């Protein structure tokens, strides 16, 4: 106002959200294949077996406990809403 | 970390007040659609691939590695028996070839 200028950023608020949406769709529908090359479609119920295989856990644990893992993940995402709102 | 694609190796190059890296990467170019399944049922047991994923060309099911298309006949050497077919979701039915069977008969 008296010699200070605040330049606007190159990417707007909705521009950042669209970039994160593209990465979110690529991670869910393709895993890590979209980062290396083209988007390779793969089921999410089968993508998690690849992640367990990388940490020393066989793929039979995921399919035998698919309902328990899905319920545990949904409860963990919902806890972020209460943790961020209550604890500022 | 070493450029786009699957990193293989890299080469160093001298430069004025810096360094130049020549990262050699593995990047796939062509792809094909394939029907998959997480496991198969041979005699009531759920068979999971040791390495790779099950794919189907429309008439038969094969197992191949994730990064390259090399279809192979599903056998007991390439799959491990675990659990049951009821707990697995999306399981299909397929006959597992046994390499021990023709040796004992011949
Ligand atoms: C392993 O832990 C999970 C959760 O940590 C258990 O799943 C819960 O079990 C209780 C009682 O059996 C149920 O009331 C809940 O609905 C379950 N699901 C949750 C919290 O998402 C599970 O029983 C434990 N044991 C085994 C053998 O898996
Ligand atoms: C899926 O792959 C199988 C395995 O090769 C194919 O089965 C054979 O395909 C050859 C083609 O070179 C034929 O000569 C054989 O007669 C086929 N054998 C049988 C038992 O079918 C199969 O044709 C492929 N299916 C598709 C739709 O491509
Ligand atoms: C794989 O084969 C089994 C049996 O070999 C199928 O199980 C049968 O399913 C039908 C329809 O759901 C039932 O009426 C039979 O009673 C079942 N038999 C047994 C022994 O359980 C199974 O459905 C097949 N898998 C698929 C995907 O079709
Ligand atoms: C796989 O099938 C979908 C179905 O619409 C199609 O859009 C896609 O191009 C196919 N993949 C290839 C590599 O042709
Ligand atoms: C895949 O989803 C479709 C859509 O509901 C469903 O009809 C089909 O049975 C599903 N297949 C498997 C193997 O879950």
């Amino acid at each position: 106002f008296n010699g200070l200028t605040v330049l606007p950023p190159l990417l707007t608020d909705e521009m950042i959200a669209q970039y994160t949406s593209a990465l979110l769709a690529g991670t869910i529908t393709s895993g890590w294949t979209f980062g290396a090359g083209a988007a390779l479609q793969i089921p999410f119920a089968m993508q998690m077996a690849y992640r367990f295989n990388g940490i020393g856990v066989t793929q039979n644990v995921l399919y035998e406990n698919q309902k328990l893992i899905a319920n545990q993940f949904n409860s963990a995402i919902g806890k972020i809403q209460d943790s961020l709102s209550s604890t500022a | 970390f070493c450029g786009k694609g699957y990193h293989l190796m890299s080469f160093p190059q001298s430069a004025p007040h810096g360094v130049v890296f020549l990262h050699v990467t593995y990047v796939p170019a062509q792809e094909k659609n394939f029907t998959t399944a997480p496991a198969i049922c041979h005699d009531g047991k759920a068979h999971f691939p040791r390495e790779g994923v099950f794919v189907s060309n429309g008439t038969h099911w094969f197992v191949t590695q994730r990064n390259f298309y090399e279809p192979q006949i599903i056998t007991t050497d390439n799959t491990f028996v675990s659990g049951n077919c009821d707990v697995v979701i999306g399981i299909v039915n397929n006959t597992v070839y046994d390499p021990l069977q023709p040796e004992l008969d011949s």
